[PDB]
DNA sequence: ATCGATCGATCGAT
DNA sequence: ATCGATCGATCGATTTTTTTTTTTTT
């Protein structure tokens, strides 16, 4: 109703793509650029078409790593307790199942009983977890079967079935040594699997060390929320005008025919051609995937933008934003 | 009503001259196929019927039962006009008709659905066997005489026979074995379906009902569509509730549908126009994954295994293996995973298992019963899913050696076998069988031979008649053959039509049966002597007696693919080619010195 | 992320434990409340919500800077520790004088840890001459490989800086999650191949 | 085996 | 004398029921 003049009030205001990302996590301090991804997150690609066929993604996924005590636990219970149906889990004991089906037994009278379970429930939504490496290996086979089949078919001695899991997801696994090692290529710095690694576009690597000014900042900034007061600062946007806003941003299904896309291409041949010297860099290789989820970063752009098609300037953006989160995985 | 009968005329009217797409009615051919098919089972579209009078539809929403039940009566004669002795044969007949949303799921329906035909979808679940129907009563009663001819019961009631038939009672009405019709009955437990389930509820159990043609077709665990009719039937006793007093809910839908098409004579017959060209081999690459662009040749070795061949039975022996074990050696990055899901709607018959963790199922049976309880239940392997159906599979890596034992079982016997635990049989399950399993580690294993790439064994990996391996490091025009091709696709927002080539394989795997001729066949059997000791030379070996087996199986496809009933030279031409290089891309980078020899083969 | 850790220990005092024997000599026979306090338990939860105010804060700040000199997380509880001690004495507002024994008694565990994968290199030394050694292998022997008890042989034995046979083996192992090794099954250890 | 309802008659009322 | 309700003799239906071989999980 008059809800939607707010939008109209808001779809006038140009700073927004500026202001939704100081509206975005104000109880975090500072990372910019990885908050933008999370609503990003929030709004994938079409992922839908094109034809005959298979269903193109769609989604999108980010783990962002660092020393712990980043506060890096302050964005999944952030958007946890801040996205409708949005799943959290430990990350290390569901145990498997978990995501899996257990299966279940017995009944009585019966048995083998399908739990879906865990995140399925997300289904076209932002699912979150933390330390892959703390699951280890057994549940990232499925783990990374979901992000490939998007969908997963499960049973154990019972009837066949194919459950339906299309969710966006985002984690966070701990470095292995927890810190840097700025020269650890972060192929070989995640603890992990590249394809598990590569279908997730991208991790956003952050690391946190002292700084006098920042010191005083954090001793600033973050005491103020361990404040009762002052609570009276705030960001731009209402969580709720914005998320409300969201859903007028979630109708949009942008579509990028301009010959602008062909532009796409060479920045992507321009991604890529650098990269094959050396292969100790952040490759990776790059992944061809990667130009798939630039259309999915394109896709994210163009819906906080509101406008159908994209721009160029939008494909800069997601390319530049791939570049230093690849350029994370350099040294 | 009795007017109703009047619609009849009117309704039978659609039911004959109607008309679409340069006339030729279906329901005319409809009546014609079955027909020597002998179906006695019609198939009416809802959608053309409701162009045309969605008032008789509207009853068909309304009641269905009696609508049919009057709409069959004429279907049966409107077809014994042009089966003029027909009669003889069945006497009977009720159309499945067509689409009808609903596309209602389970839990969603209410009594406002009851007693009007309701179209649904669920899982296919356990069922009892088929059972005698009573179909038609009749009494040879007590005091009074036979046979008092037959009443009409029931679906199912069957009474009440007070007084009658000479005389009433002590005499009474009671059914004797002569003179009395009956039919197929199945009962049917059908779950929504889990994809569909909405998250943490549990699914709804829901009998299915099973008459005439429509039981036993239907078989467990498959995904599937019923068009019912939702009712408080039946009894209600159930004495048990009571609380809040009830009639407990049962459906039998008019019709069912696999997950989720036939051919017919017009379309066959154009269609095999369609086969005429010999060129047509390549447009099978077009229509391989068009969307995917790809590997040519990745997708070639797909077009293999996906289009089958004849097992062949040897008297009385064995059949040898007429179903391709497909095996793809995987790149990160790569369209690979994806491809078979192509596949996966492509193939009439097809099952995804994936790796393991595990996926539907089990991936072997593990039933054992357990009379008690109630009478639990019987199952396979995830082959056991589709017979005759191709395996879908993909990353062995991730799978338990346990169930990877029935990897290689599969493949080798082509029937299924467990040791759990008191029942006894010999289950027969044939499946054509892909594989893709991502190489171990980075990009490309290492440049020395694939049983260094992978883990897992060559005799296991020997079950593979094709691997499919990929690559390659960074070349600058390679995506933009692709990329360039790529951003284009996702622009939506050449090949044949699926259902044509869907139905083109189908109807090959239920048809043409190809043989080679001895005679030319001989040079293969010199042609392959350059292809064993030669390739022996380098690797270990890896040359098999089987894979030369696979030649065969491999020429029976492309013979198919031309439909010229028998093995053909040009058939072999790509059989060989098939073979040369893919086992040639197994060997090191020496390979490179091994591709100068294979130019003879060529 | 615990909010603090107390770590008992026995210097055996003389001049103690005697003492303590003494107070344990008690029972034998035969200023302290009792339920009182447990009412001002209850009695101070609702009825008191002290609010630090200003002059805390100023104070926190430091102490925290020579504490990681630690983690906010230890900056979490210096709060919500001094509070408690605000929820003490019916406070409404946090002394500012509580904090020093708050990150004291923080200090009190930290006193604890005057007594390994955070002290520098450590693997990454062993990683860099596990590599150097494999590597000289394999430009000296005729594989890119060598056993992995030639390992134990070529590594644990030279020095303390050499590790034990497992650790060797998980740094191969953090090493072949890099792609710097191959593990060539498990009687031997090969180095990347290019 | 006993309890349960049907059903038959009969003796009073109108 | 017509009608009834009343009692009784007529008729026929309802009475037990959960433990040892298992099997996907680390
Ligand atoms: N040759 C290609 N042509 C078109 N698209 C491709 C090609 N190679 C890769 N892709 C794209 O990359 C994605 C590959 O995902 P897929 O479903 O194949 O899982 P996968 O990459 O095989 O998983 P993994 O590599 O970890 O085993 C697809 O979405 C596909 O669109």
């Amino acid at each position: 109703s008059d809800e939607i003049n707010e939008l109209k009030e808001m779809v006038k205001d140009e700073h927004i793509y500026d202001k939704l990302v100081r509206s975005i996590a104000p109880a975090v301090f500072g990372h910019e650029a990885v908050k933008k991804g999370i609503l990003l997150q929030m709004l994938g690609g079409v992922h839908k078409s094109t034809v005959e066929g298979i269903k193109l993604r769609g989604d999108i996924n980010i783990c962002v790593v660092g020393d712990p005590s980043t506060s890096k636990s302050q964005f999944l219970k952030y958007v946890v307790g801040f996205a409708p149906r949005s799943v959290y889990t430990s990350g290390k004991a569901s145990s498997a199942a978990g995501l899996t089906a257990a299966v279940v037994r017995d009944e009585e009278g019966g048995d083998y009983t399908i739990e879906a379970g865990a995140l399925m429930l997300a289904d076209n939504g932002i699912c979150c977890i933390d330390e892959f490496d703390k699951m280890d290996i057994s549940d990232q086979v499925a783990i990374h079967e979901a992000m490939e089949q998007q969908t997963i078919s499960i049973a154990k001695a019972g009837i066949h079935a194919t459950l339906n899991a299309r969710t966006s997801i985002l984690a966070a696994a701990n470095p292995v040594g927890g810190r840097y090692n700025r020269k650890l290529s972060l192929r070989g710095n995640l603890n992990m699997t590249a394809p598990i690694m590569s279908r997730f576009d991208l991790f956003f690597v952050i690391l946190d060390d002292c700084n006098e000014k920042i010191d005083t900042e954090l001793a600033s900034h973050i005491v103020d929320l361990h404040m009762k007061r002052d609570e009276a600062i705030e960001p731009p946007f209402s969580a709720e005008q914005l998320r409300r806003y969201i859903k007028y941003a979630r109708t949009f299904k942008p579509i990028l025919t301009k010959e602008a896309r062909s532009y796409l291409v060479e920045k992507y041949k321009e991604l890529r051609k650098d990269d094959a010297q050396g292969f100790s860099r952040s490759s990776y290789r790059i992944t061809v995937r990667q130009l798939e989820s630039m259309i999915r970063l394109s896709e994210a752009i163009a819906r906080a933008n509101c406008v159908d098609e994209i721009t160029p300037s939008f494909i800069a953006e997601a390319y530049d934003l791939l570049r230093q989160s690849i350029i994370r995985v350099d040294v | 009503p009795n007017v109703s009968r009047t619609i009849a005329r009117e309704l039978k009217s659609f039911l004959l001259e109607y008309t679409d797409e340069t006339g030729r009615s279906v329901y005319g051919a409809r009546i014609r196929t079955l027909g020597e098919m002998n179906s006695e089972s019609l198939e009416v579209n809802y959608r053309h019927l409701a162009e045309s009078k969605a008032i008789l539809a509207l009853f068909l929403a309304k009641c269905p039962e009696e609508m049919l039940k009057i709409f069959d009566l004429v279907a049966m004669e409107a077809t014994e006009l042009h089966y003029p002795d027909y009669a003889r044969i069945h006497s009977e007949i009720h159309v499945r008709i067509s689409d009808f949303p609903t596309i209602y799921s389970l839990r969603e329906l209410r009594e406002s659905n009851l007693s009007s035909l309701v179209r649904v979808t669920g899982v296919v679940t356990r069922r009892t066997g088929v059972f005698p129907q009573l179909k038609y009563v009749k009494f040879n009663c007590l005091k009074c005489g036979s046979i008092l001819g037959p009443f009409f019961q029931d679906s199912n009631e069957e009474i009440r026979i007070s007084f009658c038939t000479n005389c009433k009672s002590k005499g009474p009405f009671r059914v004797n074995g002569e003179k009395t019709v009956y039919r197929n009955y199945q009962r049917v437990t059908l779950q929504e379906a889990p994809g569909t389930v909405p998250p943490g509820r549990l699914p709804r159990h829901r009998e299915v009902i099973l008459l005439a043609d429509l039981v036993d077709v239907s078989k467990p665990g498959e995904e599937v569509e019923v068009t019912g009719i939702y009712k408080n039937n039946y009894d209600g006793n159930l004495n048990a509730k009571n609380g809040f007093p009830v009639f407990a809910t049962i459906i039998e839908a008019n019709s069912i549908k696999r997950r989720e098409f036939s051919w017919t004579e017009e379309e066959e017959r154009e269609f095999r126009k369609i086969s005429r060209d010999r060129g047509i081999i390549d447009k099978i690459i077009s229509s391989m994954a068009p969307s995917i662009y790809g590997h040519r040749d990745i997708k070639t070795a797909v077009a293999c295994s996906l289009f089958g061949g004849v097992p062949k039975n040897v008297n009385g022996k064995h059949s040898i293996r007429g179903d391709i074990n497909v095996l793809l050696l995987g790149d990160p990055g790569t369209a690979k995973s994806q491809i078979l899901k192509y596949v996966e709607k492509t193939a009439h018959r097809a099952v995804f298992a994936t790796g393991q963790g595990a996926s539907a199922v089990g991936l072997t049976a593990s039933v054992r019963k357990d009379p008690i309880t109630k009478e639990w239940t019987l199952e396979g392997g995830a082959l056991v899913l589709a017979d005759k159906g191709v395996c879908l599979i993909d990353e062995f890596d991730k799978m338990n050696d346990q169930d990877r034992t029935s990897i290689h079982e599969a493949m080798e016997q082509q029937s299924i076998s467990i040791s759990k635990a008191g029942i006894v049989t010999t289950l027969q399950a044939r499946c054509s069988i892909i594989a893709a399993a991502n190489p171990n580690g980075g990009r490309y294993n290492s440049t020395l031979p694939l049983a260094q790439n992978v883990s897992l064994t060559e005799p296991i990996l020997s079950r593979f008649d094709i691997l499919c391996v990929v690559r390659d490091l960074v070349d600058e025009e390679a995506d933009e053959r692709l990329a360039t091709f790529v951003v284009d696709s996702h622009v939506r927002s050449s090949p044949i039509p699926q259902e044509l080539l869907m139905k083109y394989i189908h109807y090959a795997r239920t048809k043409i049966y190809p043989k080679l001729h001895q005679m030319d066949m001989d040079k293969v059997s010199r042609v392959y002597a350059d292809l064993r000791r030669e390739s022996i030379s380098t690797g270990s070996f890896p040359i098999t007696v089987r894979h030369l087996e696979s030649i065969l199986r491999i020429a029976e496809s492309f013979a198919k693919m031309r439909l010229s009933e028998f093995v053909s030279s040009y058939d072999l031409d790509r059989a060989i080619k098939v073979v040369v290089d893919s086992f040639v891309d197994a060997q090191k980078v020496s390979v490179r010195r091994q591709l100068r020899r294979s130019f003879a083969i060529y | 992320r615990f909010d603090l850790v107390y770590l008992v220990l026995d210097k055996v005092d003389e001049k103690n434990d005697r003492e303590l024997a003494k107070h344990l000599t008690n029972l034998y026979l035969e200023v302290l409340p009792v339920e009182f306090l447990t009412m001002y338990i209850s009695y101070a939860k609702e009825h008191i919500h002290p609010i630090i105010t200003e002059a805390a804060k100023t104070e926190l700040v430091r102490a925290y800077v020579g504490m990681r000199k630690a983690t906010t997380r230890q900056l979490e509880s210096m709060i919500r520790l001094a509070e408690a001690h605000a929820k003490m004495k019916l406070k409404n507002v946090v002394e500012l004088e509580d904090v020093q024994e708050a990150v004291r008694l923080i200090r009190s565990a930290i006193k604890d840890y005057a007594t390994q994968t955070g002290k520098s290199v450590i693997q990454r030394k062993l990683q860099e001459d596990l590599s150097r050694e494999i590597m000289n292998v394999l430009k000296d022997q005729a594989s890119d490989s060598m056993s992995f008890n030639e390992l134990i042989k070529q590594i644990n034995e030279h020095s303390q800086d050499r590790v034990e046979s497992s650790d060797i083996q998980e740094a191969l192992s953090r090493l072949q999650q890099e792609d710097k090794v191959i593990v060539l099954g498990e009687g031997v250890r090969r180095s990347v191949r290019l």
